[PDB]
């Protein structure tokens, strides 16, 4: 039953995947955008820190 | 019996990307624009690594910020330190063939392993001083890809069967496996919660296994190329992944779709490795062109470029604390740039 | 400057001296792929180039320098991604069994694969045609013809230029010429000189096998010094 | 692990001794050695120090021309050459093992030691030499030092070295951060001129000497040690 | 006046050539070769050789004299004898280093490296910079630059300058040029012609030069007409420019660098 088999397990995969609740792009864009924001000071990477701290 | 049945998973994928479509409200861009713009990032070298022989293929930053575990295709491991350039540890490994490698959150165990199909981690706080062999763990049948340690008794692993394992430390053995992909397993990259990890494969698709019970409670399917490197966002709710086809997909765990494709026409050569800042704003992700690269996660603009590497870059990382960036390329020289 | 920091750059030093002295071995090393399907002989040659593990190394010295070549016969079919570590070896030796025509096609294919890779382009592919004794016998008995599978056989005539063996019947060096041919076109098909092609008939018990090696890969670096040192 | 010391014994006014030590249950080569002498019913001293693989040695002001360190490495033994021995040699020397790098605990294992009878670096001074206590209680020992010890790159060079009866000193912090093997009970504090060792809870495994040295400067120079009884 | 300008002219395609070798092996990324490492070495000297010899020669055929002085002339002139010698002593490391890739591949593969190419520049460097110290302290003006004592008395350094410095490179890079003819022969159809082209052309241009200055170290009439001086300096201004062409422009690895420089 290989086929089968491995055809109902990627079935059980795709409706359990299914089942997951998925908000729309705005609200997790907005969430990403504020994290960024939330964290700025603390990335020397984007702000660059003085010599001092280095 | 297999006519209905892929009739049902045919119309399964079929409603699972109309709900994705539907939740399709609008792309990253859209809200991204009104932000104010990143500027150009100019990082500088600050320490550069002449200890490596052969190609540097692997790379990881411990607890420490100081201290950075870096793997050679020689079979040798160097815990660098980032602040004085010593090194702090050298490991001979018995395979000649290693692709990953990490250091464990406790900064007492290294993982490493590739061709040889096994996992070996070494402690580096044992009493003999000297690294000794603290478990060689094996069971995968295929090239290990990726390490990423969980907690001092736990480390997950990817190796070229496809299939993921959780691994137990004291036991030796998978504390769990995942059922196998549609290609072999290429990286790793661990949640902040240590929960779930995503998980990325030759085939175009990567899945978002859990610790507790192995499920992919997600599988996003937009690529067009092999994912060869893949990293986690600092909060944990999106994940960057990066293929051969020099563009990166900033995939969302909430949303479960591509936020923003950062791509351009100029860049041919494949992608090998991705990373956030302890921010996220900056994405970094080397690219095959003898140089890396990193762009803004919201913006998707060129925030910098780092040319200092002269062959292909392998491997990069971004600190704990974001002081400073770690890049590995095939050319036996690491540089940390700042 | 502290006490403890001078410790950890004598150390580092001594790290150091340590890597420099495993460089030196590293390097006058030769690293060889071999690289060939289960019907292939790859186990034989291995076997005989006597001067769960996804890779196995074996070092064997030839005219006092060392080869390491690296068999990979445990590891999944496709190969595309973890063949991409091996570049900068010196030589990637790809068996097939010449004998056997049923499995021709398929070693043709991996064979020209493994030659248009983009990571391997400028890395040579020796080629050794292992199993000749097999494909001598069958192509007497006359049981078994290339024509049944290649066409082009039924209208390929005998190279001209051709260095026929001694007691060799005109049907297998026919065989044999036309096979090395086959690998040939295949081989310097978009070749552009940075990578060629080194086909050898090996026999089953020739003992000159690693010899093969040796003057493939000294070929080989001769064709790569001549571009890099500025010769041709 | 172990560090097995001999060769103590009698000498005369100016002769001379090895001291050897052997060493087992870890890399020797990988772990610098450090003879320190402790004189009777006194605290330490340290006296010589030798590097990996010989590359760097040191020895003491007071010491030096005397007293010669070697190591031999194939066969992972220690040995100490002393010529014309005086009056004042009449002490306990120790072999200690320390490997330096981040996160590392120099100092960490101490010998066993050998008792050899005869016949302007940074001070550390400890305000009290004994406090009496009982079990249940909390000891706050203090030291005073006329360097700071805070050096540019923020590391607390401080090393605190715990003494029992019959048993050689046990390193309980080498930077607050606490020594292995040693329990959650000791604990480090103070700035690069005052420290203060704060032991919570007391038991009878803590009677002993507790002595401060500092790892500014090649040249170490152990306090006078504070002692707790019960 | 033509030859001022032919002077000039030749002058210039040495410094454009050996710039663009400069940008194309510097500016590069997989440039990290000991063949490399030579070619950068043998171009900073050739230029050094270019700039320093063919200024001070237009300025003196244009205005007829001497203007950079005392210390100026000194130190051209030294920095021209430096340039001379580096070109010939870079000449011999890659002939060697040719030989040793050809005729020992295996062995090359292991010994030559970019690091103990830097190794050997930096000392030849030295060497040559030591060599023609000398320079400073046997030099002065005759107003045209000249020698202090008379020509007899530097018999014995021009002599090495044709001795250890032309005849003996001349005869490592014949050699070692037809061992690697005969290995490419006996397993290569353009190489030797190269190689042979390299050569010749070698021989015919350092000759003029290193024999004048050897006749007339020699004759008690020293040689100075200004006929034979200009055909040499043109000869070493020819073989300086071409050294960055004929040994760079007519390979693979250096016009695939130029082609990335201008992809």
């Amino acid at each position: 039953t290989a086929s089968i088999a491995q055809a109902r397990k990627l079935v059980e995969q795709l409706k359990m995947e299914a089942n997951i609740d998925r908000i729309k792009v705005s609200k997790a864009a907005a969430d990403l955008m504020a994290y960024c924001e939330a964290h700025a000071k603390e990335d020397p990477l984007l702000t660059p820190v003085p010599a001092s701290e280095n | 019996e297999l006519d209905q049945l892929r009739q049902e998973a045919e119309q399964l994928k079929n409603q699972i990307r109309d709900a994705r479509k539907a939740c399709a409200d609008a792309t990253l861009s859209q809200i991204t624009n009104n932000i104010d713009p990143v500027g150009r990032i100019q990082m500088r070298t600050r320490r550069t690594l002449r200890g490596h022989l052969a190609k540097i293929y692997a790379m990881h930053w411990g607890t420490d910020s100081r201290l950075l575990v870096s793997a050679s295709q020689d079979g040798k491991l160097i815990i660098w330190d980032s602040y004085t350039t010593n090194k702090v540890h050298a490991i001979p490994l018995r395979s000649s063939w290693v692709m990953t490698c990490a250091y464990a959150p406790s900064g007492n165990y290294v993982a490493c392993g590739g061709l040889d199909n096994i996992c070996s981690i070494y402690n580096l706080k044992t009493r003999e001083g000297n690294v000794r062999v603290s478990r060689e763990l094996a069971g995968h049948t295929g090239y290990l890809s990726c390490c990423r340690f969980l907690d001092d008794n736990q480390i997950v692993t990817s190796s070229g069967d496809t299939t993921c394992a959780l691994w137990d430390i004291e036991t030796g053995q998978q504390t769990t496996t995942f059922t196998g992909h549609t290609g072999d397993v290429m990286s790793l990259s661990l949640a902040p919660d240590t929960r779930l990890f995503v998980s990325g494969a030759c085939d175009a698709s990567a899945k978002l296994w859990d610790v507790r019970e192995g499920m992919c409670r997600q599988t996003f399917t937009g690529h067009e190329s092999d994912i060869n490197a893949i990293c986690f966002f600092p909060n944990g709710n999106a994940f960057a992944t990066g293929s051969d086809d020099a563009t990166c997909r900033l995939f969302d765990l909430r949303a479960d779709q591509e936020l923003m494709t950062y791509s351009h026409d100029n860049i041919i050569c494949g992608i090998t490795s991705v990373s956030f800042s302890k921010s996220g704003r900056l994405l970094l992700a080397g690219y095959d062109d003898f140089n890396c690269n990193v762009w803004d996660a919201l913006k998707a603009d060129r925030a910098g470029v780092l040319a200092g590497h002269d062959n292909r870059v392998s491997c990069l990382g971004v600190t704990d604390d974001g002081m400073a960036v770690a890049t590995g390329s095939w050319d036996s020289f690491l540089k940390i740039w700042n | 400057l502290s006490a403890e920091d001078k410790a950890a750059v004598e150390r580092s030093k001594m790290i150091e001296k340590q890597l420099q002295k495993d460089k030196q071995v590293y390097r006058r090393t030769l690293r060889l792929l071999l690289l060939g399907a289960d019907n292939s002989g790859k186990s034989t040659i291995v076997k005989q180039m006597r001067i769960t593990s996804g890779i196995f190394e074996t070092k064997f010295q030839v005219d006092k320098v060392n080869f390491h070549m690296f068999d990979v016969g445990a590891q999944r079919d496709e190969r595309r991604k973890w063949i991409q570590c091996f570049n900068d070896v010196t030589a990637i030796i790809f068996v097939v069994d010449s004998s056997d025509y049923n499995r021709l096609q398929e070693a043709l294919n991996d064979f020209k694969s493994i030659w248009n890779n983009r990571w391997l382009r400028t890395i040579s592919v020796i080629l050794f045609l292992n199993k000749q004794d097999l494909l001598a016998e069958k192509v007497l008995a006359g049981k078994s013809k290339i024509e049944d599978y290649f066409p082009e056989f039924a209208r390929y005539t005998t190279p001209e230029d051709a260095t026929p063996e001694p007691g060799e019947d005109p049907r297998v060096t026919r065989a044999k010429y036309f096979i090395r041919k086959e690998f040939v076109d295949i081989s310097t098909a978009s070749g552009d000189g940075r990578h060629i092609c080194y086909p050898h008939f090996t026999c089953s018990v020739d003992t000159e096998n690693a010899r093969r090696i040796f003057n493939d890969c000294k070929d080989i670096i001769l064709q790569m010094n001549l571009r890099e040192y500025n010769l041709v | 692990v172990q560090l097995v010391e001999s060769g103590g014994g009698l000498v005369q006014p100016g002769g001379s001794r090895k001291l050897s030590c052997s060493a087992s249950g870890f890399a020797f080569s990988s772990f610098g050695m450090h003879w320190v002498r402790q004189a009777p019913e006194k605290g330490l001293e340290w006296v010589a120090y030798i590097s990996s693989g010989s590359g760097t040695i040191y020895y003491a002001d007071t010491v030096k021309g005397r007293f010669t360190i070697s190591r031999d490495d194939p066969k992972n033994t220690l040995f100490l050459q002393m010529t014309s021995l005086r009056s004042e040699d009449t002490a306990m020397y120790y072999c200690v093992r320390s490997i330096y790098y981040y996160g590392s605990s120099p100092f960490d294992f101490w010998g066993q030691g050998t008792t050899l009878t005869v016949s302007a670096d940074i001070v550390m001074t400890q305000a009290t030499s004994s406090v009496p206590v009982t079990p249940g209680e909390s000891v706050s020992i203090s030291c005073r030092s006329s360097k700071s010890l805070l050096h540019s790159n923020g590391n607390t060079y401080l090393y605190w070295f715990l003494q029992r009866p019959g048993q050689s000193p046990q390193l309980l912090i080498y930077r607050s951060n606490l020594a292995s093997g040693v329990p959650d009970r000791f604990s480090g504090s103070g700035s690069g001129t005052a420290f203060t060792l704060t032991i919570s809870r007391l038991e009878a495994e803590d009677v002993g000497v507790y002595y401060c040295m500092q790892h500014l400067e090649y040249p170490l120079t152990f306090g006078a040690g504070t002692k707790l009884e019960l | 006046v033509v030859t001022i300008l032919l002077v000039l002219i030749i002058c210039g395609l040495g410094i454009v050539g050996n710039i663009m070798v400069v940008l194309v092996v510097m500016r590069t990324k997989h440039m990290r070769t000991p063949t490399n490492c030579y070619l950068v070495s043998l171009a900073v000297a050739d230029l050094m050789v270019l700039v320093a010899a063919g200024l001070p020669n237009i300025t003196d055929s244009i205005y007829g004299s001497w203007v950079y002085g005392y210390v100026g002339c000194l130190c051209i002139t030294y920095l021209q004898y430096l340039g001379i010698n580096a070109s010939s002593c870079s000449i011999t490391a890659f002939t060697i280093e040719r030989y040793i890739a050809i005729c020992h591949p295996i062995k090359a593969q292991f010994l030559c490296t970019f690091s103990r190419a830097k190794k050997i520049i930096i000392f030849v460097w030295a060497f040559t910079s030591l060599y023609c110290m000398l320079w400073f302290f046997l030099l002065d003006l005759n107003i045209s630059c000249g020698y202090k004592i008379s020509r007899n008395y530097y018999s014995p350094i021009y002599l090495m300058d044709f001795g250890v410095f032309y005849v003996v490179p001349m005869i490592l890079a014949t050699v070692l040029y037809g061992f690697i003819a005969r290995i490419l022969f006996l397993n290569r159809k353009q190489v030797t012609k190269m190689l042979a082209v390299v050569v010749i052309l070698f021989a015919l241009l350092w000759m003029p030069y290193r024999t004048l200055v050897v006749v007339n170290s020699f004759l008690s009439s020293p040689f100075q007409e200004n006929w034979f001086l200009l055909f040499c300096r043109i000869c070493i201004y020819l073989n300086s420019a071409i050294n960055p062409v004929i040994y760079n422009l007519m390979s693979q690895k250096f016009r695939a660098a130029f082609r990335k420089l201008c992809n």
